[PDB]
DNA sequence: TATAATGGGAGCTGTCACGGATGC
DNA sequence: GCATCCGTGAGTCGAG
């Protein structure tokens, strides 16, 4: 439901060292899939930290206490020397699709 | 073969037609005559008569020795609609108009 | 039948023909204007050159150049060279262009006018609707009914009042 | 020509100078009438071209100082191989201009634009229909003044006849002028200790309503 | 440029 | 994924540069390159040749010019609202002829704009198109008189603007007539003044008996040279003076004057082809030795009573022909207004000349470079052929630079414009496209030029053609015009050939344009390609060949208005053409050598070649094009990746992998669906919402000024009175919302106070403040908001000062801020959407998955469009397209089927097989046989002929998939659809007329000064017109009320407006109307005309509609 | 017609 | 009264010099520096009527108090501003020039 | 304020059909 | 009586 990238302040913002934009970063975060054991656990802030050269994966997210990412292979990121990565991203429980424009969260 | 929209505008503006067809001015009996050369169409009255000398290519709506009413086609073609009010009145004119922009 | 020549020019209200500062303090005005300088110029100096005994060329040339000011504001273009500004070739508009056309008076502002109270938007089919019935986009009908929903704002606790509804609607 | 002057009113502005030679030649010198008519002409012509080429008329010595400035920046690009600053034109124009002082001086010297200047490539738009009316109050606007009009004399009949009806004069909502102290003073009979005083009681009793109902608020923007 | 709508 | 390409015709030569049309011709024009002593007498230095040099005794001479390098580059140019452009000097020298005083100078004569890379133009930030010209080209005609059969007219015609056209006409009664603007005389007294003796004219034109005699008059040949010029002279110049040396001035300027009178270069050459001649100059005559000698004028003649008698090798001329007609290009057009600017400055340059003292002038004092400035400017600025570039997509920006225009000045006016000119001559073949045109008010006018066509240096469109000896086909490739073209037997592209040899016993080819079947001997040349006939755009469809002409305009002319998308898809069905678009337009970046990449960022591309050089590519990044849309790069490749030449380092905007990406590929369903497709409306999952399909990025600029004043200075500030905290919450310190903070409709995007108004305190407004006790403040707020509609997230603030560092603005402002605001549209109801065949439709309902039409296998399709659009349009291209479609779905592939040389049913029938064993086979082997559903609808099939009776189901399910229809599930019931439907992949494109752009509403607004009606469009706030028909209509219904609110409530009735706002707040219902305000101004204009308007009532007494206001 | 050519003439007369 | 006819009509000179409020005998539009109206110009308030409502050129009387009253140091009336779009001024020439609406109309009325 | 100076300068050319006013 | 001149018309929103 969210992404926060240090030194990002929109999604319309590249990153240096970084080959995709944030809109391709977000893009691949929206294909990930992130299972919940507890069912009363309502939200998740996955934290990643990361430096490159490197492909960062989704197996890269900082593990949580029952959380288990169904797609550790997902591509998230292509990292260059120099390049560097810091993100924190918000996964919630909900129903059918709801836009960021609805959420704003 | 349609004439369409400047058919249209041609008979409301009430305007004199190039394709402008000939008619009698008056009653009488067709005599015509024709030369080689030449080609004319006389509107016989038993007291006078009156000559309509026309391009020899003309397509002709008249059998020769025949009764034609004031206004009636002689040749083909579209009619003034100020000539058709001369000879035959205003009726014939809206007539005229009407049933013609009705065709189009 | 004399009154068919002017002895005394008419001159219209400024707000027909104004000189407005625009958004960026720059000014805008109506060719109406120069129209009326060149008449009054040249009349003045008519008045000037009469008072002074003048030669009859010069005095002539003078009256013919003031009969075509005047054509120029009445009508330009209608008989000569149209008058234009300097640096430019459009013609400057009358009080006829004013009147006249598609342009003109009559067919822009008074057969036909812009109004209030009316939006526009693309259209889409509406199937589920009765034949009486269109869908309307909120928006545009909160715009478009605007008053009336100020005043029922007020009729409710919506808001305090009128002003205050329509400064939570902007 | 391209002055700003039509050829037939420079050839008139230029009669008035060869008039203005004429009463004033001297045969006695011998010159020819020519070199001294000449003068008085380009006399007219340059004085008819400084006084009313410009819809907004400036003072001859202003346009020309205008015209210098426009010589001087010419120049000035002329040598530079571009168009000069303010601070560069300034230097050239030599001392008490400044920066600031050209600047002003390309202001006071634009010329206005025409309403009827056309907008794209069709003949159906005019500069003048983008331009908005700021005189004329907006129905908005009217209808606001019209409720605060209405609420104030809601307000104001809260108070007493006399208290109210001196508010109203010496705020000015009878006559629309504003009575000093001892015009509604001699007009009620009363000092004009009294009537400031009563005025004080009056403001303070809207003030206490005001507090009360928050009726007069929200027309305060 | 009209017409229906190509432009 | 595989690309599998079918056709068997193998283009010779690749597409020419296709931006060439611009780049050459300003090249051509500005010969920057060209040491100035190797500049030819063409271009700019053709003007200063022309102009130069300057005489009347000082003269001012030309030497040669230079142009400096740009002072600033093309992004700071953009971004500080400058011109790209360079510094042009001239090396000029004073000449005294009888001191022999020579100073010699260079000056500067201020800037030219420089053409960009991709053959545009930046004029104060914008990016500009110089669309090309078609005309007339010069040179003489003979054209049929109209009135009199058997009689013709000769016109000699030069270049616009380059002095008059001549008529010669041969007159009833008997006498040749000359007409020179507007003037009929006879032609025999100029032929006297170029000294032509009787007998010389009866030995040349005696050969036509009749006419010659009407040429005889003794009046003239008793004349001499002199008198007959003179006489020539007082009856082209009534009233004015007679003299020797002003007669020889005007006719010498009329026709033998290089300067004032020019043909082209085209037009001395068609004038010498057709009138079988040598011209020496580019005049009509000369003047030699004292007198005059003639060039064009006898031939003219001879050729004219030639045609006239009906002597062979004389014929008419077809004036819509394309070989008598020609191309004006931005060098052309840029180098005729230089002429004009120079002639302009050369008019000041003799005024300094005879005013300035004689002993000192330099070039400088004598040189003012303003009026050609001016001229410059204004061409590109205000001009009618300069316009604003398209940039929607880059195949946007491409097709307009390949624009020609009949418009313009010296072109047609739309009045002028009939069906003949707008017509598709037979001689656009391969020159001018025959589809891309605009279908309103100036279809045949805005034309395209055609993929292989090339412009000549005579301005002449010429197209390759392919030499064929002796049923041989060479692969030397010859352009030609139309003319030269006339003169061969062309055989069609298509003719089968083996090796380089025709084999067939009948071609098919043109002469003349004519269609005719002939053997291989007759064979002169052949098309290089059907790509030849059609333009850019129109050769982006596939199966052009199946879809009607006015459909695949549409098509065309939509592919431009492409909308590029984040997730942009180049087409399943491709024409070939979708790498070379996205090549020429320099949208995408490529490897300048054979290399290996060093470094790969969002913002850079590091390459190192094979010279060891470290060479960096920049990536344009979200910057918005003219019309918003947002146009940035990404890097296609990785680090360590090795590149060879040429190849593709990353992507532009719609640009997928160095393929054109004008929208998405889409699993479309071809049936009706509860009347949400009706009348071309179209029905979309939401599911292309959720995957961001037809998603795109847009940017907008908000801009705005702070000013000194005389009531006090503007300010920019975070000060803002009676304001709250929460309006302020995004606005930094200096007064500027933040980058990065989400703006909606109202807020504020930059703080501004301006000092009051002069006004003396209402009493109410007194009474309230001493009630209030608060100060009236002295500035209020002027702050800029975003607009209605509008918002997204500011990804940019510009503030420029002054008092700052290379900044000064425009007098009396103080500060500009600009304020770049991006949004993310996902596709909406009433956006616009089309594919390449002409199939146009607005997004009508955006339904769930699970309401979605869906196949047995689960999945649901992405569109549905209404099959009622299909027949009555006949663009069955769109319908093969889906077949394919279908196929390259389930074996993931693309394809690309050429324009004419095609995919076929057999072939596509093939794939569709090999499909269907994908779509089933995986399904039997799954366990699971055919369905109930699947049963009925095979029965329903088999009952429409559909599918063979006897068959097996999955016999019968393959039958039907060959027709490319399968069985469809309803979504909503779980029931089949009745009958099998056709389903597959299309291309579709987002549009750039978007809803959002559009919807407006307005209750109340702004008002026109003088009219004081609303003032119209969404930017303004303005109301919508209610015009003469709008008011027939109330009329008609007899809705009397409803029609005087609009012409007096709603509009301009000031009273009326107000009351009515007031009453409607109020509850009550609206007061009557009063006097329209605009009836006041007609009143009062028509007394400025001196004419008295009364409004009387029955009495017939004066009425006052003014109120006393205008009566003393 | 013109003007400026009637006034020339007008001056050409003396 | 109801408005029932519409009459339209030649003007006299003294009928063009009843509407006037006054004749207009210079060029002027405003001034440079202050951007005020020109006195006897095509803006000028003592002709056409107040800038602002109720409020002479000086400003020696800004209230609506007084109303037809007239400034005698800036000779303004002060009333609604509105009247600029109303009240004609006028420009008296010193040679008669024809109306060409009566002249260039064919056939003309006068010839 | 004085040598003498003495008739301008672009046109813009591919519609059309009418109606009504002058000219053989 | 009939050629030829001149003047005046030549679609609607929308945006620019
Ligand atoms: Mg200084
Ligand atoms: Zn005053």
């Amino acid at each position: 439901t969210s992404v926060y990238i240090e030194d990002v302040l929109h999604e319309f913002s590249t990153i240096p060292g970084v080959k995709e934009d944030v809109v391709e970063i977000i893009l691949n975060l929206k294909e990930l899939v992130v299972r919940f054991l507890n069912p009363s656990l309502q939200t998740v802030t996955l934290l990643l930290k990361a430096e490159g050269p490197k492909e960062v994966k989704a197996r890269d997210f900082l593990p949580v206490a029952d959380v288990e990412i169904m797609n550790p292979d997902l591509h998230i990121a292509t990292l260059e020397e120099g390049g560097r990565l810091n993100m924190e991203v918000r996964v919630d429980r909900g129903v059918g699709y709801v836009p960021a424009e609805k959420h704003g969260i | 073969i349609t004439q369409g929209l400047p058919r249209v505008i041609e008979l409301f503006e009430a305007r004199r037609p190039k394709a402008k067809a000939v008619i009698s001015e008056i009653d009488g009996v067709v005599r015509i005559e024709e030369t080689e050369e030449k080609l004319s169409v006389f509107v016989e009255s038993e007291g006078f008569s009156k000559e309509y000398k026309l391009p020899k290519e003309a397509r002709l709506l008249v059998k020769d020795g025949d009764y034609v009413e004031a206004g009636q086609p002689l040749t083909r073609g579209a009619i003034d609609p100020h000539q058709l009010l001369e000879a035959k009145g205003p009726e014939a004119v809206e007539r005229y108009l009407v049933e013609e922009i009705q065709k189009v | 039948p004399e009154w068919m020549i002017l002895e005394a020019v008419p001159v219209l209200p400024p707000d027909l023909r104004p000189m407005v500062q625009v958004d960026g303090g720059r000014f805008a005005t109506s060719d109406l204007n120069d129209l009326y300088r060149r008449l009054i110029n040249r009349n003045n100096r008519l008045k000037k050159l009469l008072a002074q005994g003048a030669p009859e060329i010069i005095i002539r040339n003078e009256k013919r150049m003031l009969q075509e000011a005047v054509d120029a504001l009445l009508d330009n273009g209608r008989r000569g060279a149209p008058v234009t500004n300097p640096g430019s070739d459009r013609p400057l508009r009358s009080l006829t262009d004013i009147l006249s056309g598609k342009q003109g008076r009559f067919r822009q502002n008074l057969l036909g006018k812009r109004v209030d109270y009316s939006g526009r938007s693309v259209i889409v089919v509406g199937p589920q609707l009765k034949l009486h019935q269109c869908g309307l986009p909120k928006r545009m009908a909160l715009e478009l009914f605007k008053p009336f929903l100020l005043k029922k704002m007020e009729e409710k606790g919506i808001a305090p009042n009128v002003k205050a509804a329509r400064r939570m609607l902007e | 020509t391209g002055r700003g002057l039509s050829f037939l009113d420079l050839i008139q502005e230029g009669n008035q100078g060869l008039i203005r030679a004429v009463e004033k030649f001297e045969y006695k010198r011998r010159f020819k009438f020519s070199t001294y008519a000449t003068w008085w002409i380009r006399q007219a012509i340059n004085r008819a071209i400084a006084d009313q080429a410009r819809t907004i008329r400036i003072p001859v010595h202003m346009v020309e100082t205008i015209n210098k400035l426009s010589r001087t920046a010419r120049q000035l690009q002329q040598e530079l191989g571009r168009e000069p600053t303010y601070e560069e034109i300034a230097e050239a124009m030599g001392p008490g201009w400044d920066a600031k002082r050209v600047e002003e001086t390309l202001k006071i010297a634009q010329e206005p634009v025409s309403l009827e200047t056309p907008i794209g490539d069709e003949k159906d738009s005019f500069y003048g229909d983008f331009i908005p009316d700021e005189h004329l109050p907006s129905p908005v606007d009217a209808a606001t003044q019209s409720l605060l009009s209405e609420e104030l004399e809601k307000a104001l009949s809260k108070l007493s006849e006399r208290e109210a009806m001196v508010l109203k004069l010496r705020k000015g909502l009878i006559d629309g002028r504003e009575h000093t102290l001892e015009e509604v003073g001699a007009f009620f009979g009363v000092t004009r200790e009294r009537i400031r005083q009563i005025e004080n009681k009056a403001l303070r009793k809207l003030k206490y309503h005001e507090s009360r109902t928050r009726k007069l608020r929200d027309f305060l923007d | 440029a009209x017409x229906x709508x190509x432009g | 994924m595989e690309i599998k390409r079918f056709g068997r015709i193998r283009e010779v030569i690749p597409l020419p540069p296709l931006t060439e049309i611009q780049v050459e011709s300003y090249r051509r024009a500005l010969q920057a390159d060209v040491p100035p002593e190797k500049r030819e007498n063409v271009g700019i230095q053709a003007a200063f040749r022309e102009t130069f040099p300057i005489e009347e005794g000082l003269v001012l001479d030309f030497l040669e010019y230079r142009l400096g390098e740009p002072p600033f580059p093309q992004d700071e140019c953009r971004e500080k609202d400058l011109t790209y452009q360079a510094p042009l000097y001239a090396r000029l020298q004073l000449i005294h002829k009888d001191t022999g005083l020579i100073k010699e100078d260079e000056v500067f004569l201020g800037h030219i704009p420089l053409m960009t890379e991709d053959g545009s133009f930046i004029i104060n930030g914008a990016d500009r198109v110089i669309v090309s010209q078609i005309h007339r080209s010069p040179g003489v005609y003979f054209t049929p008189d109209p009135a009199r059969p058997g009689r013709y007219i000769a016109s000699i015609i030069p270049l616009p603007k380059r002095g008059p056209w001549i008529d010669l006409e041969v007159e009833p009664n008997g006498v040749v007539s000359m007409k020179v603007n507007k003037r009929k005389f006879p032609l025999v007294l100029l032929l006297r003044v170029l000294g032509y003796d009787q007998e010389t004219l009866a030995r040349e034109l005696g050969a036509y008996g009749e006419l010659v005699q009407g040429l005889m008059d003794e009046s003239v040949f008793a004349m001499r040279p002199e008198e007959a010029l003179i006489r020539l002279f007082t009856l082209l110049r009534p009233g004015d003076p007679p003299k020797r040396d002003k007669a020889v001035a005007y006719v010498y300027g009329l026709i033998a004057d290089p300067r004032r009178y020019d043909l082209g270069e085209a037009g001395r050459y068609k004038a010498e082809e057709k009138l079988g001649i040598r011209l020496s100059g580019r005049t009509l005559a000369r003047f030699e030795d004292g007198e005059f000698k003639d060039e064009v004028f006898l031939p003219t003649l001879r050729y004219l009573f030639a045609l006239t008698a009906g002597v062979p090798g004389h014929e008419v001329d077809d004036i819509d022909h394309l070989g008598n007609r020609r191309i004006r290009t931005v060098g052309e057009l840029m180098t005729d207004q230089f002429r004009v600017g120079l002639a302009r400055l050369a008019r000041g340059v003799r005024e300094r000349m005879l005013m300035g003292s004689e002993d000192s002038l330099t070039p400088a004092k004598l040189v003012n470079s303003r009026p050609l400035e001016a001229a410059i400017r204004e061409f590109f600025s205000r001009s009618q052929l300069s316009q604003f570039k398209d940039e929607t997509n880059p195949l946007s920006s491409l097709r307009h630079k390949r624009r020609i225009s009949a418009l313009g000045p010296g072109g047609l006016t739309r009045e002028r414009a009939g069906f003949d000119v707008r017509d598709v001559h037979r001689t656009h073949y391969g020159r001018i496209c025959p589809v891309e045109t605009p279908e309103g008010a100036n279809i045949g006018l805005i034309t395209s030029l055609a993929a292989y066509a090339r412009v000549d240096e005579l301005g002449f469109i010429r197209t390759p053609y392919r030499r064929v000896v002796g049923g041989v086909v060479t692969d030397e490739v010859v352009y030609m015009t139309a003319t030269e073209e006339d003169r061969y037997t062309i055989a069609q592209a298509n003719t089968p050939l083996e090796g380089n040899r025709i084999a067939a016993e009948r071609v098919v080819a043109r002469r003349k344009g004519e269609p005719v079947i002939v053997s291989p001997e007759e064979v002169e040349f052949m098309d290089v390609s059907p790509k030849q006939v059609f333009s850019v755009n129109t050769n982006l469809i596939p199966f052009l060949e199946h879809d009607d002409a006015n459909r695949a305009l549409m098509g065309s002319n939509m592919q431009t208005q492409a909308v590029p998308l984040i997730r942009a898809q180049a087409p399943v069905v491709m024409t070939g053409l979708e790498e070379r678009v996205v090549r020429d337009s320099l949208a995408a970046l490529y490897a300048e050598e054979d290399g290996e990449v060093a470094k790969v960022d969002g913002n850079r591309i590091v390459v190192r070649y094979e010279d060891g050089r470290l060479v960096e590519y920049p990536l344009r990044r979200f910057y918005r094009s003219n019309q918003g849309t947002a146009l940035d790069q990404r890097p296609r490749v990785v680090v360590g990746q090795r590149v060879r030449k040429g190849d593709l380092l990353a992507d532009g905007p719609a640009s997928e992998n160095g393929f054109l990406a004008l929208g998405q590929n889409v699993l479309v369903a071809i049936m009706p669906f509860d009347g949400y497709n009706f009348e071309d409306a179209i029905v979309i999952s939401e599911e292309l919402l959720k995957r961001d399909f037809y998603t795109s990025i847009h940017i907008e600029r908000y801009e705005i000024e702070a000013r000194d004043t005389k009531l006090g200075p503007e300010r920019i500030t975070r000060d803002i009175p009676h304001l709250s905290e929460a309006a302020l919450r995004d606005l930094d310190e200096e007064g500027v919302v933040r980058i990065g903070a989400e703006v909606k409709p109202g807020d504020i995007l930059v703080g501004r106070t301006s000092f009051k108004g002069e006004s003396e305190p209402t009493p109410e407004e007194r009474l309230l403040r001493s009630i209030f006790g608060e100060k009236a403040r002295d500035v209020k707020d002027t702050s800029l908001r975003v607009p209605p509609g509008e918002g997204g997230i500011v990804v940019r603030t510009v503030r420029l000062r002054r008092g700052d560092p290379g900044v000064e603005l425009k007098p009396g402002v103080r500060e500009v801020v600009r304020v770049y605001v991006a949004q993310k549209r996902k596709l909406q109801v009433g956006d616009k959407l089309a594919n390449r065949h002409g199939n146009k439709g607005v997004v009508a309902k955006i339904l769930p998955v699970e309401d979605m039409p869906h196949l047995p296998d689960g999945t649901p399709v992405d569109v549905i469009l209404n099959p009622l659009g299909v027949p009555s349009r006949m663009n069955l291209g769109q319908i093969l397209e889906t077949h394919l479609g279908l196929a390259g779905y389930f074996l993931g592939q693309r394809y690309i089927s050429p324009i004419f040389d095609g995919a076929k049913e057999p072939e596509i029938k093939e794939l569709l097989a090999q499909a269907f064993e994908v779509y089933f086979g995986k399904r039997k082997g799954e366990g699971f046989g055919v369905d109930k559903r699947e049963v009925e609808v095979l029965r329903r099939a088999e009952k429409l002929g559909l599918v063979t009776p006897g068959k097996t189901p999955e016999e019968q399910l393959k039958e039907l998939f060959l027709q490319g229809k399968v069985v469809l599930y309803d979504g909503r019931t779980g029931e089949p659809i009745e009958g099998p439907i056709v389903v597959g992949q299309m291309f579709i494109m987002k549009l750039y007329h978007m809803v959002e752009d559009k919807m407006h509403a307005r209750s109340t607004g702004p008002y026109s000064l003088i009219t004081q009606q609303p003032l119209g469009g969404k930017a303004q706030f303005g109301g919508q017109r209610f015009g003469e028909m709008e008011v027939w209509a109330l009329e008609a219904y007899g809705a009397a009320h409803t029609l005087q609110e609009m012409l007096t409530l709603k509009s301009d009735d000031i009273e009326g407006r107000n009351a009515a706002y007031e009453a409607i707040i109020k509850g009550e219902d609206v007061p009557e109307p009063s006097v329209p305000e605009s009836f006041r101004v007609l009143v009062k204009e028509l007394q400025a005309l001196a004419l008295d308007v009364q409004t009387l009532d029955e009495k017939d007494n004066p009425v006052d509609i003014f109120e006393g206001l205008a009566s003393k | 017609s013109d003007p400026v050519r009637q006034y020339l003439h007008e001056i050409g007369q003396v | 009264k109801e408005v029932r006819k519409v009459r339209i009509a030649l003007a006299s000179p003294e009928k063009i010099r009843s509407w006037s409020y006054g004749e207009v005998e210079k060029p002027e539009t405003i001034n440079y520096r202050t951007l005020k109206p020109e006195r006897d110009g095509l803006f000028d308030e003592r002709i056409f009527g107040p800038i602002k409502d109720y409020e002479c050129a000086c400003g020696k009387y800004k209230r609506q108090r007084f109303e037809g009253k007239v400034c005698e140091r800036c000779g303004v009336e002060v009333t609604k501003s509105i009247v600029r779009r109303y009240r004609m001024g006028h420009i008296e020439l010193a040679t008669p020039a024809a109306h060409i609406w009566f002249v260039k109309d064919v056939p003309s009325k006068i010839g």
